[PDB]
């Protein structure tokens, strides 16, 4: 059985979480009480709810999922709120006091505290797997608890397990919003475990989403609960072909064989394409063709980036609904053929579909509207070095005097770490210099 | 006698194959369940070439779906053709294949074909006097390129006489959907080209060339797809199950289409392909249907014939028809078109009249060639190995399950060996 | 005539025999209360095989019933099937074995095998010719292998010459529920060796496998895995109560299993076995029941044939079946796998075929194998017993009872020594 | 019929009793006034009330069990509580000043006095057996009566009876929580009829309890009445397949033979797997499988022990309800595989599984959930040697000032005993010192 195990680690990581485990609630048919209703007298693990709900016994289904904070608030609105019976009661592990903003609180002072708990949580649920995927890491760079405990949790998943896959969903700084002043200390140390450990790290940032729902979607005035409906359908799809049938399925692990070339490329941004309010959802064309082209423009991007500012390396089309695959393969030809989309020299094959029959579904109160296809785009670029030009400069500012310096030293790490992993960070940056630039003879 | 064992692989193994018995149990009257409903004796006389007849009249085929991924099987079993095969034929794995052809032929594949190679036994000491096998895989998968011919390489250490040939989907440049495609492809053509007796190179580019301009269809699947290709696979073998008036097994054609060793690979063709309309337009003939067996349009493989020369072709034809303007339609052509075949090979054509066509027309036909153009495949697909593998992209997801580089340099010499094999004898007298 | 008495002997003992006296109940139509509802005279031509018919045609089986401890019997009793013994017949003690052998061989066990033995006279004197007995019993338990090994060494002395053969279940080491099981099964290996004809040696997790491979059980309780040994041994004197074509006693068997004496232990096997629904999938032939019945995953001892050769075996088919294919399969089967027999016996098979199937299907069979590889059995419990007992662990509960050191030595180079039996006889030309 | 006879000695004995003899009544379908009601015209001794309970004519059942005081008070609560009928007034003996926390008040001054009454007891309900099993003596080491007069009954048991099993449930004193200061004195001396008279000596301690209530089960805020709940689930299974039917019966016979290596080794610690608060019922696995790996978790022990600082040398696996073996037997070869569970390399067949069919009751307002199966693991290993150097080390800094010596020489005993037995006690833990130890070549 494909089962996987979410870890929600931190604000922003169990925040997401509650607008993902509100979705698989409504793909899977649960009501918040974790109950299947009377009318499905039909094969469960078929629509194969048992990749993220491991089915309790007498009709109950329970995630595979780990709630995971060091600050006892952000849990406590998920008890109650609405879900406060859906999670098993062991699984929402909380602190006392937050990393509070400190890489070095998260990874040495506090977290370690909580990390044996929290690891014999996986345990529990390791155990209860059959066919083990890999887990996903929920959470933030520019937290305490995003960041530091992330770093030692990774650490720990590494050496314990070793063979599965480790996707992340982080949230990258943005560039001009920013509500922690020192968001770039705590984002150059969370560098170390993120290419090193995870698999298969995917950035997102917030005004780049903030583009999407004023601009292709008409809300006035997002807050966090709007952003993370739309983080989840993206999810929602990775991990749709899993878990239900359709031609051209694709595992976890068909993702990083398809779109990851070497061993450190491993940060592919996501996309997708049918962000349409309701009104402009008459008005459509809303054909594969177009979803398609969707996804290549620059601006419906999840990353304050510009792909016409780097190349791309892979992408990964996986699709959900009423589709028709030849309209997907004339789809890709035109994509080969406009020069305003840069591959690289050395792909030359393009890119990797997939394909889902099963539908989204609209999230009550959400943001989008009925729609019958639905695409995301998970695709290296090398523009995506450009996200981090924009942020080594602001670490380098900060440290060139030393700032925040006393804080961190004080609690459990060293000036010296500072120093090697902004030389970790200055060669990833270098790498993609060098894997955007074709080899002549 | 003259069984078949069919060993359908992968994912796309299994949807062609679930597609090919849904036809061949058209073919013999196959009840769903698995019951004989039919009302013509020469529908049972031969159909132990692909049936074990059980106890009770219940049919159960010769075929092994093999899977490194629970999920076709769950859906073959669920559908409505679950009931025909025997539960001691699923087998499969838990851990997918990665579409990455190292996991499906040393770690997650060795592991997994003792237990497939003893259903294997289970099948050929059943049979009276096996003729041959044949895999429906994928060269571009996980499983239908590795495990495929992993099965294979063991198969001629037990079976080493016996016609094992493939239906094998070969990637086109035109349509891609997978990203190692050519790493994948490239080290699975080195395994077809030593250990295979006949090779259907069949594209997708093909199909749909065949679906929109012949058949006039709006939207294919690959459930439309492979139904026109188990529509070929019913005649190759047909003369081996009807009576004919030219016999023809897989043996026959095997013998007098392959010139030199190694160069196995063969290009399909059907006809007629009508729309539904455009059928009572047609008159239906043998030079109707003979010009659309050689007819560029009609290729399953999406090559041009005309960028070589035929060596050899075959015609299948499937019905109550004559044999002189069968004899003549295939004299009048390689008369006419002479620089498009090979000349130091006369009657190039080799052709075989069954005597019962398809279930809802007559006079139809099988195009087989073995065209020297399939070099256009070939080089296709060296120039995006050639393209990757100059980076070495890609490559630690394939050392790292038990291969290493000279597993490929020697792979991509292999394709490129017999480029220049189908070189040699297309020019040069 | 050929008489059987029936002796089940601790609790596992009279789980077997519970259900045994089940399916033998239902052999002869017996009803629960004891009366007979059959149709067919052949039922009734040989009951006296196991039934005293009783006043107003009641049949009682000749089966005895011993346990040290009130538990089983009044499980028995209370049943379905209490009813169908005789009152007499359920001999037992309170004070419980402690899973002890001394405490069933010497202590509590010589208390009460004088009020058995007389029970024994009680079904001896008044049977027209005893052919043989048959303990049902286990070696690892207190009253299965240390009061059995009592009743069975004060038989001998009473009646020397009727075939005493015991269905014992052994240890196997993936499966362990009792501490000192090697110290209860070396201390009656000890006595099996010189005091019996046959021993069929039954494991647990051989009777697993065949559950979930073959007969693709979920959730198998001992109510299960005896279900099937008890259709075992109804297949083994089946010849002795049905006619037959071939026939076959106890003492026939017997006579060519066993080249040497003390090399009376036997691997039975049993054919067919499937999962319902996967009964109108296998067409049911001689060769399909064959190939069940030498294939290592049907065999309900917990070894693998291939590990040595087959001194000889024992074929015995139930049903309306054929002599050639009989006697055919029983030819292709010593060519093929040559190697897996010793060379030194000519037709290392014996055939016996009945004429009466089970009450379901047609064409069932039995395999009773004497195989060298059978030693895997008594060196997996001599590596567990010499590393206990290098510490004299366990040791006052036995020499508190009676026992003293000397018995264990003796008896651990008792069982060591056969070991050196297989080996000679398994290779050495 | 396989009767037996509990005796409950003390403060602490007759605390636990309460909560015994409150399970058997529920056990068998007895009110607290004796009597069976009228839906059970079915086998009593079929149910085999009669190992516990002897039938009075007329319905009424009334235990084998003494429970013994040199207090008034202790059992002035048992008459009257509840329970003020269901007893037999002759089986509840008072004295009138306990041992007051000394060893040689409750074995030679005050503990004499009442030791024929009780012996003559034990007579009128031993000459009442039929097949007599065995006495279950309750206590704890370190009250005067629970160890001064146990001590007394233990040397007149061996010599009128001498064949039979005698198991005791002891309270061994925690490692920190302590509420007498010798403490430690009257647990030395009870440490020479615990090893001599007694066949199997079962130890357990409130800290390893406290911590069971509090993680597992969600109790704030346990009293002596919630652990003794808990207590008696390990003596009611343990004592269940006396007296239901299931497959792989287990007499009191068959744990020596299969739990005890060599003469004086006897000192098996308990566990029990599914100790599950109501909330925490549902996010249930609680099959077979994981209720046998939660025996062998060193937070689950019923002592201050981690097995992992000894090897097993024996288990012995007691389950109660819904049981497929096979699903044990698969659970077990787990057990082998793993090497964080050391076995000694003179074991090698690990351990003996019990099953039985009839699963346990919750008792009324007590802690436990429905749980349909359960599973005790009596099991030695050489870890509660470390329970022993813990405690020696308190007596031998006490007793090298020669501490609280004046009151116990003034009531019966010498100087020189306290000598005797702490080398008796120091020869022990030598001898699991070289249990624990292989034998090489
Ligand atoms: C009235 C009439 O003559 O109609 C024909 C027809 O119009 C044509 C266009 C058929 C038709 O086929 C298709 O349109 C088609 C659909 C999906 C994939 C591939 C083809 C036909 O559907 C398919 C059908 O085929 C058969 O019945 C054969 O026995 C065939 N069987 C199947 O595959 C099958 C399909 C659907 C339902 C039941 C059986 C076969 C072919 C080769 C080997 C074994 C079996 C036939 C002759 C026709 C229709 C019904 C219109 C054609 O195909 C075949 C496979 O015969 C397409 O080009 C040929 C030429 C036929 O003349
Ligand atoms: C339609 C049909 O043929 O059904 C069969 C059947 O499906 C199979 C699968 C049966 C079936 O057995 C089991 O499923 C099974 C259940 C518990 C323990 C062991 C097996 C069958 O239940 C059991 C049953 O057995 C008999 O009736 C024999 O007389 C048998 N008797 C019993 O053990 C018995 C069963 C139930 C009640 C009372 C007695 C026997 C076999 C050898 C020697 C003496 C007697 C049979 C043939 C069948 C069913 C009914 C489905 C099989 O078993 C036996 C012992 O025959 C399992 O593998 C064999 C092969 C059979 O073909
Ligand atoms: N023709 C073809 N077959 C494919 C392709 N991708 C995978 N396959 C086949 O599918 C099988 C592998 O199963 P896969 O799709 O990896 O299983 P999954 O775990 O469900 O993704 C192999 O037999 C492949 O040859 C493709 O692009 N074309
Ligand atoms: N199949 C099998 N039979 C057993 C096993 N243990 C004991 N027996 C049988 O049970 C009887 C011996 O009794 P035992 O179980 O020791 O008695 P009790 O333990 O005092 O009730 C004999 O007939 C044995 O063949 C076992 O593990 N498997």
């Amino acid at each position: 059985m494909r089962e996987c195990i979410s870890i929600h680690v931190g604000q922003a990581g169990v925040q997401i979480g509650n607008a993902c485990w509100e979705l698989y609630c409504l793909e899977h048919g649960i009501q918040p009480d974790g109950q299947m209703p009377s009318d499905k007298t039909i094969g469960g693990g078929d629509d194969s709810f048992n990749t993220f709900f491991s089915e309790t016994g007498a009709g109950k289904h329970v995630p595979r999922a780990v709630f995971v904070d060091l600050e006892p608030t952000v849990i406590d609105e998920v008890r109650t709120g609405t879900y406060r019976q859906l999670f098993h009661p062991e699984q929402l592990i909380t602190g006392k006091e937050d990393a509070a903003n400190n890489y070095a609180r998260g990874h040495y002072t506090i977290g370690k505290e909580i990390i044996d708990l929290v690891l014999d949580r996986i345990r529990k649920l390791a155990d209860q797997c059959t066919g083990l995927q890999g887990f996903l890491v929920f959470h933030s760079f520019g937290g305490g608890t995003g960041s530091g405990f992330t770093s030692l949790l990774m650490e720990r998943l590494s050496v314990d397990y070793g063979k599965k896959s480790k996707l992340e969903f982080s949230i990258y700084p943005a560039p001009q919003v920013s509500t922690a002043v020192v968001e770039p200390y705590n984002s150059i140390l969370t560098t170390h475990t993120t290419l090193e450990h995870s698999d298969c790290a995917f950035m997102v940032d917030n005004e780049a989403i903030y583009d999407i729902c004023r601009r292709n979607l008409d809300i006035e005035r997002p807050t966090y609960t709007n952003l993370n409906r739309l983080i989840s359908q993206i999810v929602s799809s990775i991990t749709a072909s899993l878990r239900f049938d359709g031609a051209l399925n694709v595992d976890l692990t068909e993702f990083q064989t398809n779109l990851v070339p070497y061993p450190r490329i491993h940060f592919p941004l996501a996309t997708y394409a049918p962000v349409i309010s309701a009104e402009k959802a008459y008005h459509e064309q809303l054909s594969v063709a177009e979803i398609t082209n969707a996804c290549f423009e620059p601006a419906n991007q999840m990353v304050k980036c510009d792909p016409r500012h780097g190349k791309y390396m892979a992408c990964c089309l996986l699709y959900r609904g009423d589709v028709v695959p030849k309209d997907v393969n004339a789809a890709i030809a035109t994509i080969k053929t406009k020069r305003s989309i840069q591959f690289v020299d050395w792909c030359p094959t393009g890119f990797k579909v997939g394909i889902n029959y099963q539908p989204p579904t609209v999230v009550p109160g959400g943001d989008l509207a009925k729609v019958q296809r639905a695409v995301c785009m998970l695709s290296n670029t090398t523009a995506i070095a450009e996200a981090w030009a924009r942020l080594d400069h602001k670490f380098d500012l900060m440290y060139a005097k030393r700032a925040f310096v006393h804080w961190y030293v004080g609690e459990g790490m060293e000036e010296g770490e500072f120093s090697e992993a902004r030389e970790d960070m200055a060669a990833l940056e270098k790498d993609y210099e060098e894997v955007g630039v074709d080899s002549v003879e | 006698m003259r069984e078949i064992v069919h060993i359908q692989a992968g994912q796309c193994g299994n949807q062609i194959g679930a597609k090919f018995w849904e036809v061949i149990s058209d073919e013999h009257g196959i009840d769903p369940t698995g019951s004989y409903h039919g009302d013509s004796d020469l529908q049972l006389e031969r159909i132990n070439v692909y049936y074990n007849e059980a106890t009770g009249n219940k049919y159960v085929p010769r075929a092994i779906l093999v899977d490194l991924e629970p999920g076709t099987m769950d859906s073959v079993r669920s559908g409505p053709f679950g009931q025909i095969f025997r539960p001691d034929n699923f087998v499969f794995g838990q851990s997918g294949a990665g579409n990455n052809w190292a996991k499906g032929h040393y770690t997650e594949g060795a592991e997994l074909v003792d237990s497939v190679l003893d259903v294997v036994r289970k099948e050929s000491e059943s049979c009276d006097c096996l003729q041959g096998f044949q895999l429906t895989h994928s060269l571009g998968g996980g499983t239908g390129s590795g495990m495929g011919t992993l099965l294979i390489s063991k198969i001629r250490e037990e079976y080493p006489d016996r016609i094992m040939n493939t239906f094998s989907v070969m990637p086109s440049p035109k349509v891609s959907d997978t990203v190692v495609e050519p790493y994948n492809a490239t080290l699975s053509v080195h395994q077809l080209v030593e250990n295979t007796d006949e090779t259907y190179c069949i594209d997708n580019e093909a199909l749909y060339d065949i679906c929109f301009r012949t058949l006039k269809l709006t939207t294919p699947t690959y459930g439309d797809l492979n139904h026109l290709v188990s529509a070929t696979m019913s005649g190759v073998t047909t003369c081996l199950r009807f009576p004919g008036q030219l016999n023809a097994d897989l043996r026959k054609l095997a013998v007098n289409m392959v010139p030199f060793p190694r160069l196995h690979f063969f290009m399909p063709g059907f006809a007629p392909l009508t729309s539904r309309g455009s059928q009572q337009y047609r008159a239906l003939t043998v030079p109707e249907l003979t010009q659309q067996m050689f007819d560029s349009k009609n290729m399953m493989a999406a090559c041009d014939p005309r960028h070589g020369r035929y060596l050899t072709v075959a015609a299948i034809f499937r019905g109550r028809m004559s044999m002189k303007e069968v004899d003549e339609q295939m004299l009048n052509v390689q008369n006419k078109n002479s620089s498009y075949f090979v000349e130091w090979i006369p009657n190039n054509v080799k052709t075989a009249v069954c005597d019962i066509p398809p279930r809802g027309l007559k006079m139809s036909a099988t195009f087989i060639g073995n065209s020297t153009a399939i070099q256009e495949l070939f080089k296709r697909i060296s120039e995006q190995f050639t393209a990757m593998f100059r980076r070495k992209a890609f490559l630690h997801w394939y050392t790292g399950e038990g291969m290493d580089e000279m597993e490929f340099t020697e792979a991509e010499s292999n394709m490129n060996d017999l480029v220049s094999e189908y070189q040699q004898y297309q020019d040069a007298t």
